[PDB]
Order: C-alpha cells, then structure tokens, then sequence
DNA sequence: CCAAGACGGATC
DNA sequence: TACAAAATTCCATGACAGTACGATCCGTCTTGA
DNA sequence: ATTGTCATGGAATTTTGTA
DNA sequence: CCAAGACGGATC
DNA sequence: TACAAAATTCCATGACAGTACGATCCGTCTTGA
DNA sequence: ATTGTCATGGAATTTTGTA
C-alpha cells in the first residue's frame, strides 16, 4: 500500500454567512489530507458558480487527485459534477448530517471555525483583509503531535514567517459581551 | 615656440627635431624638406590652434585629424597634441561610440531555498481581453515556478492586490523588480516593509539584470501565440492553462519540473510523474533538499580580448537613456565611486548625486 | 499494435524490445519492469495519440516533451515518434527561434569606376527646420562621395527633383536602394530607364544590404549630432556644411578622402593636400587611377560553427517583418527555387509567388 | 612653375534675360579653367543674393582657388566681396569692356551661347528640364584640340553617356524664320 | 497664504 | 648593428538601419478662497 | 531578381634617429 | 456602368 | 570485449527586454451620374 | 544600493543490447 502523499485529498467546506465585507459573506475552506495546508477563498455566496472560480485558481496551481465534501448543494450538483470530469478529479462525498475527515483534518478545521471569529469580535465588516494573515497563521501552527508544520510538510523548507508565540485562541471576557451584544 | 625655432635655423640642435633634415625660412615661415614634401614648422603657441582648426572640421579621431595636419604642417609628437585636443573636446566624448566592450556576463548564485528570491515583472500593453491589458509575473528564484495575475494596469494598487493572494501561501524573504513606477512607490516600499520583506532593485535601464522573470516572459508569450493561432487575441481566459502548462514543464538542462521543485511531487496533472510512490513523504522531503542543492550552476563565459573593467576614480560616461533626434547617447564624463562588482558601479552622475548603474550602459572616457 | 505486444508477453521476440526485461500484463495494459520504474508499453496506434497529448500541453521541444512521456510510458525509438510529432505541428514551426546562425557575410568588390554604383536612402522624419523634415543621401560606391539633398517628403517627386541636379553632373550606370515606395514607384522605374540607368533593390527587411549609405547615414547624424550641442535642432543649413567636411574627410584604412577618390587633388578646403603638386594633370589622373585600383578589399570572416547554407529544394521559413502582439514571427514553411548567393535565395512565398529574400531573415524548417 | 590644375579658376557669367521658364530668367554659367567642365545654374534675377544662393550649392562639394567675372554688378558687390573672404577665395576681376579669359573657356562659352538658343527655337518656356541634358552635353564635348572631354579631365574616366554624334550646332532653313518671329 | 492641480522627469 | 621611443599599422567594437508616444508615480511649481 | 560597412582608439607591430 | 475615391497592404 | 545504433549529453543560438503609428505608392474595391 | 537566462534541435559523446 502506498502511504499519503499532498495533492491526493482535497477537504473543501463554506463556513457560515459572516458579516458582509467588501461584498463577501462566505468563504470557501480548502484542507489538504496529508500536509494539512489551508486555503482560504472569499466568495460572495455558497453556490456551485462560486466554487469553481474559486477552485479554477487553485487548480492552476496543483491538481487534487480527490476532492471531498459535504452534502451540500453547491458541490452536489451535475454542474460540479462536470467540472470535475473534465480535470479528472474524482469525487468523494461524506455520508449526510456526520462528516468524516481524521483527526488531522477536523482538528484543523476546528481552528480555522475559531480564529476567524476570535479576529471578528470588534471588527466583523473587516475580515478580508484578515485573510492573507490567517491563512499564513494556519499554515505555520506548530503541528500539535507532529514536529512538521503544513508549509514544511508541503514544500520541505521552514518559513520566513515563523510563528513563534500562540495566544489560547480563546475569548477573554470582555470579548464574551462584546460577541454577544452584536447579536442581541 | 619662436626660440625654438630660431636656434633650429642656425644649425644648433633642439631635442625632437632631426638634424640630418635642412631647415630653412621661406614666405616668413619655417619649413622642413622632408620624403613626404615641404612641411610648414609651426611655432608652439599656434600648434594649439591648428589642431584645433583641423578636428572642427568633422570631429575626427587620432588618424583622421592627424592626416589633415600632416598636408601641410609637421613637429615632433604631432600625436601627442592630437589626443590631448581630442580628451578636450566636449561635443566628441558625449557622442562617439566605445569601442571597448563590457566585461564578462556574470551568473550569480541560485537561491538556495523556495521563497528567498521572488522576481516580479508586466508584460507591457497586451491587445484589450476581457478589459484587461497586463500581466503580472511572478517568477521563484531556486524553483522557478510562475504565478500569472491579470492586471487592468500597471499600478501599486493593481501589484498589491495581486501579492496579497500570493503572500497568503507564503512570505518571501526578497523580491527583486525593474526600476518600474509601481515598484519603485512608497506605498509599494511600505507594503515589503510592513511584512518583513526586503525590496531589491534592477540598474536602470538594464533589463537582463532581473533575467528570471524576462526569460519567464518569453515563455509565456510563446505559449500564448501558440494557442492563439488563428484565433482572435483573447489571452486572459488561457493565463491559468499558461500557468499550471509552464510550471509542469520540464527543463531540458535541469531535469526537474518547477512543480517538481517546489513540492516533489507531482499532482493530478495530466502525465504525472510516479517514481517517488514508494517511498513515505518524510524519505520524498529528503530526496527533494538533496535534488535542490544538487543543480547545475552556469559557469563565466571567458571575457573578451578588448575588455574594460571599471576601477574606483577611473572616468566613465553613463549612456543616455532615450536621446533625441540628433542628440548626444552619452552624459559628462564621472567619476566612480565605489565598485559593488565587476559589472556594477556607484557613479556621481550628471546631476550630482549617487547612481547605481551597470557597466553595460557605461564607457571609460577616451584619452587618458 | 496488438500483435506485436501479444507476442512479447508470451516469451516471444520482437525487434526493438530486449529480451532481458520482464513483461507482464497489469490493469488491461502490459507494462515493463525497468531500472527507471514500471512503464505502460502502449500500442502502436495509441503511439502517435500519446506524443500529440504531452506536446500539445506547453509545445515543447524533442527532450522536454519526451520527459513527459516518459513518466509513465515507454516503447522503442520513443524520440524518433516525438520528432515526427514536431515537424508536424504548425504552431512550433511559425513560432519557435531557430538555433542556427546565417552563413559568414559577403564581402562585394567595390565598384572599379566612379559613377558605377549609387547608393540612396533617406534619413528618417527629421525634427522640423525650416520646413524640411528629409534628407536624401546619395552615396558613390567607388569613391564615397555624398551628395545631400534636404526635402520635405520621401516621395518619388523630392527624389527624381534632387536627383536632376545631380544627373546634370554625371550618369551613373547602377543605382542601389532599398525598397522604399518613392523608389519602388513607376514614376521612379521609369525615370532612370529613360536615362539608361539600371535600378537595384535591397533584400526586404535587411538594411545591411545597401550599407553604403546606411553607414554614411550614421556620419552624418554623429556629425551634426556634434555641431548641434547646446543648440536648437535646425540642421537644413548645417547639411552643404556637413557634406563638405564628410566628403573631404580622410578614412584612416582608405588613406584618401571621398574628395581625393573622385577628382585627384584637393580643392581649396581647409588643410589641401599639395603633394601632387609638381605633377601634371595628365601625370596626376594616370597616378589617380593606381591609387583607386590599388585599394584594399576586406576578406570574408570565418563560418560560425553551426551556421547553414541555403540549397536548392531545401524547406525554410520567412520572418515576419512586424509581427503583432502574440502573433507568430513566422511565415509557412517554403521551398528554395534558386540560390543567387550564399546570403541570397528565391523563395516561393506564403501568398504563393517568387520572391528574393536574404538568409538572414530566413530559417530552416526542423525536423526534416 | 607649377602646371593648372582643375579648382585654380572658375569663371562664372551671366548670360541674357531669357524667357520665363518655372519662374526662372537667368542662368549662371560657372566654367572651370583647366578641365572646361560647365554648371549651369537657374536664377530669377541677375543679383549678389541669387549669385551667393547657387555658387554655395557648388562650394559644397568643391571650392575654387580664384573667382573670376566681369565688371558686372552682382560679382563687384561689396556682399559679394565678403562672400569670397569668408571661404577664402580670391577675387579676380576682367578690364571692363573687353573680358579675358582663355581660347579654351572661350571657346566653350561660345558653345553654350549657341546650344541654348538651338533648343530654345521652338521651346522657349521649356529650358529649365534641358539644363541637365545641356550640362551633360557639354562636359562630355569631345574636345577640339585636345583628346579629353572635360569630364575625363574632372574625373579620370569615360562618362557613362557619352555623345557619340554631333549636330552642327547651326540654326536651319526653317529654324530661323520662327526665331525671327518670335520677336517681331 | 494654502489646498487641489498642473506639469515635466524618470523608468518601463 | 643595437637600442628606446616615436610612428604606423592592426583590429575588435559598435552603430547605421522610418520614429515618436503612452502609463505609472514623484518631486515641484501653480491658482483661486 | 543579389551581396555589410567603417570610424574609433588602445594594443600590437614596425620604423626611425643615432649610435 | 464608369470616374474619382476609399482602404488595406507592403516597406521604410 | 567488440560492434552499431539508440539513448543521452553537449551547447551554440536567439529572444526576453512598455509598444504602436506615420508616410509613401500600388493594387483593388467603392459610390454617385 | 548589486549581478543574464534558458528553450531549442542538430552534432558530439556515451550508453546499451548482444555478441
Ligand atoms: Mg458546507
Ligand atoms: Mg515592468
Ligand atoms: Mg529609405
Ligand atoms: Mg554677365
Ligand atoms: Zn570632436
Ligand atoms: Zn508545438
């Protein structure tokens, strides 16, 4: 048996509708199976129009051989399906209302759902421009049991932008009230 | 000048002057009889003149001004004058063509890892595609791996949210660029600044200094003339095709892939390389560090037979960068500096400040 | 395709594949263990498929297109396929630069008589003096005389105009010029057939061909680049000044001026040469003709070391004189009809007709 | 003493007020001393300014040692005078009433006198295109005394036309009456 | 006397 | 019949090849309130 | 049916003046 | 249906 | 241990360098009387 | 304060298959 390679799984989901920045409200979360590397693409809605301009930029990069997702109806659809026919990706779909990932994979989508909303508390029509910045924090997070990060994993070298120091990622207690205020 | 040419008359010997030849005074003027003619001796005070005289004719060099002299006057050294009136001449240093020729080319070191030398450079004014007209290129220093972003123009605006979704893979340590206006902003210089990037610069005027990404371009026009062949010029759909067809191309002399470079393995590109299937990532990442340092480096071409390399408080002249219509290709002659290398050197210019420029675009100043 | 891979995987042997190798069949497809890894022998007919998929993805060269190939598949004489593939892809051979020097330069004898050979060519749009924006030049291919003709327009009217009062001078036998549309005119063919005078073209898009003037173009604007520094561009009164000074100029390897060529002795121009000055007419005009036969004649530089020589029935392609933003630089592949010189053919054309083109905007059709 | 040369003396004169042809009136007839080669020069008016305008067009490309003329205004002018200062060339004048010049450049002087008049017969408003035609005729003359045409004399060699048959130079039967109507 | 602008310069 | 230096030759080198114009930003000099 | 050319100015070689 | 013109092509 | 030819390496060669526009004449296709 | 580069495709050299 062959062991995991990059470019063999290519997780991709929508988080949520965030608040409106620039014009985007959803954003389009791309992990890979082995590296663990993120990609991060802002999209004005959750359709399947959105996802492939999003993935053809991608694509121009590196090809995934596989491409797993949800049930969702932005990449169940016969459009999609095409799509990914004719760059000859097969498509692999999770069972419906229980995803399946690894530990790798949810744990690190885990905190791309919590450092997204730890920056949007106080500023959440400036997330945008976040992006580039949080997409550099994912990719050099200090694998929590391996000694590799994602950009040593998918390249081989170390990066020029070595995240040294973690904050707890968690909310403090003003930014409790804060966060629940701009709700209700 | 008058002395020297009475006791000459006379018979007394002066130093210069041949005493086997007759000297004699004829029309109030001395003369020699010489196996070419009758020359004229003119007196010292007036050999300035008469140089002068004859290379204002046309502004001609040693031979040249010389021969017209040599119709009707003679004196020892005639040369010697002669060079010394053409380093006067102001009109003759800022015009005439050298013809020395530049030092060898030389091949700097190849960046020893991915993102430590990023070369950025527009494809000037493509045909109108879908309102775009310029094409941003990124081009890896070790991996030579391509990044295209279609443009509107060639502002700091439009390179910055271009690098924006590029930085957001990874951070380079340098980017090197042309003297162009986008690059060479302030907000452009507080953008690297503020991300820990370090700006390197082009000579101006020197195109081939930032060759990576020149070269790159080259291959990116061939592309897209090949694709486009009887077909109208619609180029912004095909710069992702042009990008992922480039990057997976494989250099003849290299043997690797820029794809291959930068990650090691190949992805779901169409005929997808599978030697490295066995082995386990970690021996895959291994085997990559050992393929990188392990490349050929382009040895120096032997320089040539008439070669000038410049050496600090040596005169040169910086070559004009677009001249007029009948107007000089040449500034005032100045003084060097410091030298960084044999082909690049800090110059007071014409204006009076300091200059970094290639010697390539510079000559050493003639009769010295 | 299918018998000859049956008949390997049973033991038996087909010329081309050794029979050292173990070949087995795996997934519906028969593969070959090798020192390089496991690689699909495809059939014959899926052959010439295969080599046209890898190539059409960057349309690369012989090695760069077989390492794609080579990632999966391998069968004997796998480049004498892909070249097969690349001779037939017209979008490489109109594009791709040719890696083959022109032959070594002719050197033409100079004319043996004044007025044998007549250069002519205009000096471009000229800043505007006094109304007049072009110069035509006029230069004798024995002596090197100029003559220079200031005019508004480089119509066929300002050439035949300028050039009656040169005629009223002497007849010239041959006039060269490139194939400008004043020269190229009827008006033009038929105003130096009516005098007797035969009229030469330029190879299109080669200026090199009448370099006579092109040189002489170049002390032209050196001269007046010179006397105009400091200056307002206003050279139409500058040019009788010009044209005396160039003409009474001595060449350093020539050793006479174009002056002293054309009529023996020197006028009264500043600095006259007076050494034939004892001589008589007679004595001097029989000195006058050892002097233009005795001349020296450059010998033709040596052959690069991969340069080639232009044959009868023989594939080249034409260079595009202009080409436009992403459009290919050259021409349909065409055959040679006769070779007038080693630097000069004639082609039949793209449009479908004879045609004389030089060997420098010419390449050999690859692969052949 | 040394022997003439050619660019020692160039005799220059103007001759008649003839009829308008393209503007022009007058012709400077510039006549080289030793060779005999003739240029012909078009004029509106027998002055210094169209004098200097022609003469530099001929110093251009060759400058003589000597000018000389007849006491006619144009060449005696003072403006004239710093004319021939300036490129150096000195100024020889002929006794009034009675010019001197030579039996060669007299005796070409008279060709051109009758030449001119031969092709105007006919064609007065059409002499300006023959200029060149007549320039050519004259400088390859074979000469009367000498075997030397005046252009083998500038040059060294054979002109490439040169004329082999001569016409008697003389006006026929018929050719005078219209040259006598043309007046009166 | 100062804020938005006008304009040649430098480089591509 | 040998010097040293002037005088002369050798020869690699570059420029002539229809050119002016736009697009960007920056440092500097305007023009009405 | 046509084709490179030549000014330039350091270096390389030859000539020159006086033994 | 034809005379002055309009227009892209070729080359500088 | 030696062939012949396939396979591989060698390496001179050119193009990337912001480009489009005008001016001339000629062969060809219009547009009103 | 910075620096030429590399695809191309014939020729030159090395490897290969089978003695
Ligand atoms: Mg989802
Ligand atoms: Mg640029
Ligand atoms: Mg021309
Ligand atoms: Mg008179
Ligand atoms: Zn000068
Ligand atoms: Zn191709």
């Amino acid at each position: 048996d062959r062991p995991q390679k990059p470019f063999d799984k290519f997780f991709i989901d929508y988080i949520g509708p965030l608040p409106p920045s620039q014009g985007y409200l959803y954003v389009l979360v791309v992990v890979d199976g082995m590296t663990g590397f993120t990609w991060l693409y802002p999209t004005k809605a959750p359709s399947t129009s959105a996802t492939v301009k999003s993935l053809n930029v991608l694509t121009s990069i590196a090809i995934p051989k596989v491409i797993h997702s949800d049930q969702g109806a932005a990449f169940t659809s016969s459009t999609f399906a095409e799509w990914a026919k004719e760059r000859g990706i097969h498509l692999e779909f999770s069972t419906p209302y229980h995803p399946q990932s690894g530990s790798k994979v949810e744990r690190k989508n885990s905190d791309i759902k919590r450092l997204l909303t730890k920056l949007l508390v106080g500023r959440p029509t400036k997330w945008y421009d976040l992006l580039p910045v949080v997409q550099l924090a994912l990719n050099n997070t200090y694998s929590p049991v391996l000694k590799y990060t994602p950009h040593q994993l998918l390249f081989g070298i170390d990066s020029n932008t070595p995240f040294a120091n973690q904050d707890t990622l968690d909310l403090t207690r003003e930014e409790e009230l804060s966060l629940l205020q701009e709700i209700r | 000048l008058d002395a020297e040419l009475d006791q000459l008359l006379q018979g007394h010997y002066i130093k210069g002057y041949p005493k086997q030849y007759t000297y004699f005074l004829e029309d109030g003027k001395v003369k020699v009889s010489r196996p070419e003619g009758v020359k004229i001796i003119p007196p010292q005070s007036d050999r300035q003149k008469i140089v002068l005289q004859a290379h204002n004719l046309a502004h001609t060099g040693r031979e040249a001004t010389l021969l017209k002299i040599a119709n009707l006057y003679w004196w020892p050294n005639m040369r010697k004058d002669v060079v010394k009136q053409l380093g006067r001449c102001q009109q003759c240093l800022i015009t005439n063509a050298s013809n020395k020729a530049s030092g060898p080319i030389l091949r700097p070191d190849r960046p020893q890892k991915p993102f430590d030398k990023f070369f950025i450079d527009y494809i000037g004014p493509l045909p109108p595609s879908q309102g775009y007209l310029y094409v941003l290129v990124v081009v890896d220093g070790m991996t030579g791996f391509t990044w295209l972003y279609p443009t509107k123009a060639p502002s700091t605006s439009a390179t910055v949210k271009s690098l924006n979704v590029l930085t957001s893979i990874a951070i380079p340590k340098v980017i090197h660029s042309d003297q162009g206006a986008a690059f060479t902003s302030s907000t452009f210089a507080e953008w690297a600044k503020e991300r820990g990037i370090h700006l390197e610069f082009s000579t101006p005027y020197h195109p081939q200094s930032g060759s990576k990404v020149e070269r790159k371009n080259s291959d990116i026009k061939r592309l897209l003339t090949k694709l486009l062949v009887g077909r109208p010029t619609k180029w912004y759909d095909l710069l992702p095709v042009v990008q992922l067809a480039l990057n997976n191309t494989y250099s003849p002399v290299l043997k690797y892939t820029p794809h291959q470079l930068l990650f090691g393995i190949d992805s779901n590109t169409p005929f997808a390389n599978q030697d490295t299937l066995d082995l386990t990532r970690e021996e895959e990442l291994s085997l990559l560090q050992e393929i990188r340092t392990s490349l050929y480096h382009p040895s120096t071409p032997p320089a040539s037979s008439r070669s000038w390399s410049p050496v600090v408080g040596q005169l040169v002249q910086e070559r004009v960068a677009r001249p007029a219509s009948l107007r000089p290709r040449w500034h005032k002659p100045s003084t060097v500096l410091k030298v960084l290398n044999p082909r690049t050197v800090v110059i007071l210019d014409h204006l009076g400040n300091n200059r970094t420029v290639s010697i390539d675009n510079l000559k050493p100043t003639s009769h010295q």
